[PDB]
């Protein structure tokens, strides 16, 4: 999900 | 004729430290600690590099995350390397401009042989005379070299952007060479060079995934996103569902 929200940022 | 030299140089990321203390003693702990934590920093900026790199942002959102759970440590491996070779000339492993390995710490950090094995692929930047321009193409590059044995979600996209990848490496070379016969043994130099990568980052991650079960035994922490990058596809790659890319 970390990831997922720097992706998403 | 290169048409992505200036991106590559603008989205660079600089320089990220670990913030160890250089006057305690140096523990097995301690150092694969520090290691951890200046990763989970770098992969921070691996991420806004990757997300900055023309075309990346344009795959679907999954194979976005798939590439960088898979190239990460590839990507810094690379890294390391070439500030290794440009700031110590590959003498010692330059992880971070406050955690230089020295032959020692090396010894102490319980991974001694895959240090050595980094610095001797550092040494390979010694001696190809890597520029900064090959360096920042074949960077970029070692996002496309791994995927799932049964591939991503839009493979032919995927494709049609590493070939274009691997063309501007092509062209930085013919823009910088000689002649096209020497421009063609670069090319194959450099394509090997990348190719090396993928023995070495197999033994890393083998380590890693070794530490991270062994975490609590060993007073080693993983921070976050590390844990789940490496709990989400380390197994995966240890248990070949995944294939390399050659360059060469
Ligand atoms: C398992 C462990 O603690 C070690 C084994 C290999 C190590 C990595 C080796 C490559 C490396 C280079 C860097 O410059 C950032 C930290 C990293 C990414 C290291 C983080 C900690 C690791 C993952």
């Amino acid at each position: 999900a970390l990831l997922r929200y720097l992706l998403d940022k | 004729i290169p048409i992505f030299l200036s991106v590559l140089q603008s989205i660079e990321p600089e320089v990220v430290y670990a913030g160890y203390d250089n006057t305690q003693p140096d523990t097995s702990a301690s150092l694969l600690t520090s290691l951890n934590e200046l990763g989970e920093r770098q992969l921070v900026r691996v991420v806004k590099w990757a997300k900055a790199l023309p075309g990346f942002r344009n795959l679907h959102v999954d194979d976005q995350m798939t590439l960088i759970q898979y190239s990460w440590m590839g990507v810094m491996v690379f890294a390391m390397g070439w500030r290794s070779y440009k700031n110590v000339n590959s003498r010692m492993l330059y992880f971070a401009p406050d955690l230089v390995f020295n032959e020692q710490r090396m010894q102490k950090s319980t991974m001694y042989n895959l240090c050595v094995r980094m610095r001797h692929l550092s040494q390979e930047f010694v001696w190809l005379q890597v520029t900064q321009e090959e360096f920042l193409c074949m960077k970029a590059l070692l996002l496309f070299s791994i995927i799932p044995v049964e591939g991503l979600k839009n493979q032919k996209y995927f494709d049609e952007l590493r070939m274009n990848y691997i063309k501007e490496l092509d062209r930085v070379i013919s823009f910088q060479g000689k002649n096209p016969t020497s421009s063609s043994q670069r090319f194959y130099q450099l394509t090997k060079l990348l190719d090396s990568l993928q023995p070495i980052v197999r033994k890393l991650h083998q380590f890693t995934f070794d530490l991270f079960v062994q975490s609590q035994s060993l007073s080693v922490e993983f921070p976050e996103m590390m844990s789940e990058i490496i709990s989400a596809q380390v197994p995966k790659i240890l248990a070949g569902m995944v294939k390399p890319l050659l360059f060469h």
